[PDB]
């Protein structure tokens, strides 16, 4: 009569690494590393993302004609740009503090596009029909949907001075532009002034602009430039524009809402009818594992990104069915 | 093994024992069979559960973390940001892999210790009433029925009950 | 996490 | 006759956590986490802090009238601002490189407030009596104690050009201002020039200022602005001011000393007659423990801040008196 | 326990032994009593002292670290600074908690090992002169006075001195 | 030692044994001598090799990392960069020193465990055919030639072969 | 007849530290910390470094006369400055975005110095012989080798407008300067214009410069200043200069190549005929160890820097020959 | 740090 | 790394 003491064994082929010995076959184990995604752009906690599609932040905010017009009011959980972003700044120039603006939009949860300066009846005694071939829409010459090219009317450019009082109850992003003609001839032909100036002021913003005339290399067949500026108008505050030339006046501004957990990503995937708590540019992650090796860029509630190819923790015993 | 039981003096494992990590195999006149030890198995399960759950618990939920952009005159800030992301990534990869390795070693050692202690428990319950025939087995000097085997397993082995008979057979 | 490896474990 | 081997047991109720088992009662243990503070602002290594009280850095440096005047020479271990800081920039405008200035003051251990440009006999042929209601002291209209509002005297504003040679043997912080009137009428009424300019130069500093006239939204009932500028004059170096209008000339500058271990904090606690080697905005920490969960902001020689609620290390045995 | 002594075959601890971590309890004709083993206790004290002091030593003194300010056009730099502070905080919290857990496990295992080794020392000094009656106790086959007990404790047990008597009683 | 063999019941080491970490010393009529155990030594060598190589492997190659410069109006960015470099340095110094300490403790414990297990292997092969005379030595109750010693070392000790003679001498 | 079980012992005096016990003598050990270097500047993977010697980046790029002229085309693995760098900006002024420029050069693997604007036949109707004592070479008065001081010729300074088209197939670093005279008299004596301006434009660069006249403290016996500017001309792009005064025109530009693993260090060591995969300012490291306590600044493939004095891992046993 | 847990420890 | 501490090790 005998009795024996022994331990469990099975057919498991799971392997783990230890400090003394790599590659140990064990009876039970647990994977801590998430390597699977669905390859889709999904909703984040029920909220659909803001896809810009063919355009980037600059093109979307400025109002590039080639972009498919978005609904007046939008709300999202994160913003998606495509690598195929061709449509942005269509008329050559510098976008001042564009990166900072992107960083500001990174915490924005929704926008309301509204008319801050109504076209017909805002800039009397001035032309508002100016277009360009650099911003071509459907073959013809056009211009930004949110901006307005103020030009001389009937041989004169009177010193205009308009204002707007923010009663939206939220931050109002206002964008405008300053034109820099290649020669003084065009300067006189457009704004009828050689000593023109633009003045934009709020309670905390204050800037003056002076046209710089010089011949420049052709960019999109344009020797002239156009610098773009922006500011965030506080609730209850007033913004004042005063110009006697070279002002690309605002027409549509943005009522912005602040949120948490948002961000801007560059993705190739397309939007599907799914929902997730974690999103990467490669796809969505549905997991409770602490680690993931899919992508460093994550939005929502995700596992920690690591370079590891394998993170398997042994729970069972050394498997010896021999 | 650090305790020399698993893959040690108990060379192999039992596929025949499917209801537990550690246990027994018996053979008497009534027949033979396996029987997992529920106490030690449950304790080990609890401990390792606590280990896994603590490893998972220590890693907090990674909230939204996206890249940032810089113009042509901000190369320093760009490289600084990159250095931050890279450094954190290195450190976390390191920590994860190392922690997994360490806890794996400790886990195998833990199982080894459990088996060893079980064997020593049985060896201490029995005495000169049985002999060690190696491979983690004991051969009785007396007749041990299913009730006797059960007394061995649930820790109530009556040594003086069989001491006389075992003394006679041991001679 | 729970390790339901045996039926009589208590989870 | 018997002999037994055993281990220690007592009535300890200390508990520690392990990897295999949480909440283990042990005979002896050691707490590594400091969670106690005195709720007081104390001296740091014998040196008392610089409390600004009702004002912030801007208000203190500019010389805001509402602030209780500090002693001519001060020395500290750290600077304390209050959340109740209402008195700062009293006349609306922008403080250029204010954050950088704060960062500079973060390593300053002492200051000497001295007259760099004596009032009566510095700016001949100019008025130095200009005040404002925005900087109101005791109901009446006043102005910064360290600055001086130079105005037209007897219908003229002669081009002034004054200088100062640093023989203090240390860095001399010099602050000044540029006024921007809301209209050209006030510009002429104050400085009698429409093409005014200010010029501030040293051996390594060089800046020119041009007044920007534009109507701006009322801030503290002021439609005009006032930009504030500063620079650090090296030992032995000369600073030169040259203006024909809109210059808020310096009157009091600061001889600064550099130190180590200092910093700026926002605190609610009050100063007591105590001393410590570690200070937080919530209070002082007297401890030798490696960790603390009190506050991330620390000054002096402190434990490392962690989010942990408990860090207890077992020294003794598993306590089993059963 | 990893070595199965503490809360193992020695089920409980001794409140009666107040002058040491590990020790003995004896009972003979002269009476009974506790007596802590100073050697093993002192060694354990030294080791654990070294452990605590090294944990404290590895954490350097946190010197002055205060926040910084940024204007409305420096949101990126602000979030970068914040990311740095947060990352470092995460890593240090992680390290502290983990280190404490690990060293705690190792400490309990260490005490268990010490008790086990003490028991084995006594078991090796005595031989067939005494029997293991479980619970970490030995019953002598001979009369063992306070001097004999002391010889057992300070490691100079004279086995042949009592070998004859023990041989007679063991029969 | 955690297993009480090294610097434990086997007090000292053998300078006379130069061809291995663990092994044997024998003395019979044919003479005396040392003989390292190649199996356990090779296993230990493999394990520790794996340990060292993994420690080295986990630390990735530090590529080019140089300082950066800032003007008089970029003190914040400068101090931020400095805070990054300092923080990373602290963390890595910490990790390195700690890892070395831990693995050192574990290594010594590992060797102790190996020696202990070897001793237990020999003790289990022999039985009442030999007695434990302490200091990790066994005294045979029978004549054990070089062939017998070899059978003990390479794990093929024939117990019934000498059981009768040993039984006679043990009496 | 007896048999014994034992363990290895030798005469090793190696010591390691553990958590329970410091200073343990062991039979075998392994050092993981590299503390040895050769104290030499070597080649990095076969490529020799760019030593500036007596000058810094500014002096080298501007073309300081005191510097020993480098070969037209150079290629390196890293750049070395000396602490004895005295020769840099020889004529007082500000180097705009100098740190950013250094950071750009940190990833540059080679340069080609070529004539972008040939001296005789580039700036007709202008003097190109202007020198200064601030940039003194061999006792006499000189000027930068890469720049050219354009001055009035025969009483006039015609509005010059020149351009360059990059057909080098790589980035072309172009440097220039703007002079700021101490008085208007010198302004007229040099450029014959009081309303002078400089204009530099490319496809992505656009800047205008206006002379600021003011008396400044003497620096290197010069009361006037000279601001230095630079830009990276993209392949195929054109750069245009247009000035009627105060322009320090470019003469030699740099065709730059991009590389990896490079960097700028300050070193005292000298160049020897050796090769390494890791270089520090103190010397070269030839090692496979994971850690090093030599220097935080490393170039190439180096061990991780730590503050540790000792990192020794035990491989063998506790050595007890007793 | 010292662990004075018993009177005869040596500190 | 290899630990050639004995001649018959297999490296
Ligand atoms: C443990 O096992 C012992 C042996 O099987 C059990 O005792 C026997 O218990 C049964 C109850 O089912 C009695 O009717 C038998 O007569 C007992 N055998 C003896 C030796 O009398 C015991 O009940 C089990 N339970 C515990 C907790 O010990
Ligand atoms: C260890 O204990 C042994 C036993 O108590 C001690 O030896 C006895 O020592 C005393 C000295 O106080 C002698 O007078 C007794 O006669 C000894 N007993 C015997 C067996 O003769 C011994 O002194 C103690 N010290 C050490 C270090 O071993
Ligand atoms: C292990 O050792 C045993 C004993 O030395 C070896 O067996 C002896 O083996 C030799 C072969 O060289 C035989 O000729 C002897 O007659 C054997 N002795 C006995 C008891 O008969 C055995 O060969 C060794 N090898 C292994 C792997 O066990
Ligand atoms: C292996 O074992 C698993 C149980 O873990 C079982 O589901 C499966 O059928 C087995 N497969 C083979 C091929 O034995
Ligand atoms: C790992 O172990 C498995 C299981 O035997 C074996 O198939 C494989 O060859 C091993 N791989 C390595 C590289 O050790
Ligand atoms: C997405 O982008 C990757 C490049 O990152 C490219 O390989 C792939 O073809 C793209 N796929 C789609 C569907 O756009
Ligand atoms: C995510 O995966 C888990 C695991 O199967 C599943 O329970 C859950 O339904 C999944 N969630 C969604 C929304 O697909
Ligand atoms: C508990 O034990 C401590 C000694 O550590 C003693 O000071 C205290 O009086 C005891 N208290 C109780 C209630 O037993
Ligand atoms: C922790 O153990 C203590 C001591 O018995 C006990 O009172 C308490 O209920 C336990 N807490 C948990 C949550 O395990
Ligand atoms: C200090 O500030 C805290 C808010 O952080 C507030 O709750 C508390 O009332 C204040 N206490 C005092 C004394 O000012
Ligand atoms: C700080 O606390 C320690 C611990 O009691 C005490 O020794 C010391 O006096 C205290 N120091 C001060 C200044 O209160
Ligand atoms: C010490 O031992 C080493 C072998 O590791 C040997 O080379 C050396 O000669 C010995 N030196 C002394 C003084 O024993
Ligand atoms: C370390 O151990 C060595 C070897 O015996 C000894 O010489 C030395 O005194 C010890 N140093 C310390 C400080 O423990
Ligand atoms: C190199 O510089 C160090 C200062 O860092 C100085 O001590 C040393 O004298 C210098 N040596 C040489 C050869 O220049
Ligand atoms: C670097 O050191 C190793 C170790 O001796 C040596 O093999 C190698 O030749 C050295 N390399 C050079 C280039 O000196
Ligand atoms: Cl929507
Ligand atoms: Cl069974
Ligand atoms: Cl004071
Ligand atoms: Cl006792
Ligand atoms: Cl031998
Ligand atoms: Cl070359």
């Amino acid at each position: 009569d005998t009795i024996c003491i022994g331990y469990h064994a099975n057919n498991s082929t799971d392997t783990v690494d230890t400090v003394l010995e790599k590659n140990v076959t064990v009876t039970h184990s647990v994977n801590l590393l998430e390597d699977s995604h669905n390859g889709k752009l999904c909703r984040l906690k029920g909220i659909a993302p803001l896809q810009l599609g063919k355009c980037n932040i600059a093109g979307w905010l400025l109002g590039n004609p080639e972009c498919d017009p978005l609904l007046p009011v939008r709300s999202w959980s994160y913003i998606v740009e495509t690598p195929n972003s061709e449509n942005g700044i269509c008329y050559p120039g510098d976008f001042i503090d564009y990166e900072e603006l992107r960083e500001q939009l990174s915490s924005v949860s929704s926008f309301e596009r509204f008319e801050i300066f109504p076209k017909e009846s805002s800039w009397p005694n001035h032309n508002t029909n100016g277009v360009t071939a650099a911003c071509s829409h459907e073959g013809k010459s056009s211009f930004y949907r949110n901006l307005l090219w103020l030009t001389e009317k009937e041989g004169s450019y009177p010193k205009l001075k308009n204002s707007y009082v923010n009663k939206k109850g939220k931050e109002v992003l206002v964008l405008w532009g300053i034109h820099h003609p290649p020669n003084s001839k065009e300067q006189q032909n457009l704004y009828q002034n050689e000593n023109a100036y633009v003045s934009v002021v709020t309670s905390n913003y204050n800037r003056r602009f002076t046209p710089e005339i010089a011949e420049r290399p052709k960019v999109r067949d344009q020797a002239g430039r156009m610098n773009y500026y922006w500011t965030l108008l506080k609730p209850g505050d007033t913004i004042i524009f005063e110009a006697n030339g070279n002002l690309i006046a605002p027409m549509y501004a943005f009522a912005l809402s602040r949120g948490f957990g948002s961000g801007i990503i560059t993705s190739n995937a397309s939007m599907h009818e799914c929902n997730t708590k974690c999103q990467t540019p490669l796809g969505a992650i549905n997991s409770s594992l602490p680690y993931q090796n899919i992508h460093p860029v994550t939005i929502g509630e995700c596992p920690k990104y690591v370079r590891s190819a394998k993170l398997r923790m042994v729970t069972g015993l050394r498997n010896i069915p021999s | 093994g650090l305790f020399g039981a698993i893959a040690g003096f108990i060379e192999g494992g039992w596929t025949g024992m499917i209801d537990g990590w550690y246990g027994y195999h018996h053979q008497n006149e009534q027949g033979s069979g396996y029987a997992a030890d529920q106490k030690s198995t449950q304790n080990a399960i609890n401990g390792i559960t606590n280990k896994v759950n603590t490893v998972i618990e220590k890693m907090n939920i990674q909230f939204t973390a996206v890249g940032k952009e810089f113009n042509k005159l901000e190369k320093r800030m760009e490289n600084l940001n990159k250095k931050v992301d890279d450094g954190f990534l290195d450190i976390w990869t390191y920590n994860a892999e190392l922690l997994v390795l360490l806890e794996n070693e400790r886990t195998l050692d833990f199982h080894d210790s459990n088996v060893k202690n079980l064997y020593e428990k049985v060896k201490s319950q029995l005495k000169n009433n049985a002999k060690e025939i190696g491979n983690g087995c004991f051969e009785f000097y007396h007749k041990c029925d299913n009730e006797c085997m059960e007394s061995v397993r649930n820790g109530t082995y009556d040594y003086p009950k069989y001491s006389e008979e075992s003394k006679l057979n041991r001679e | 996490x729970a390790l339901e490896y045996f039926e009589w474990l208590s989870x």
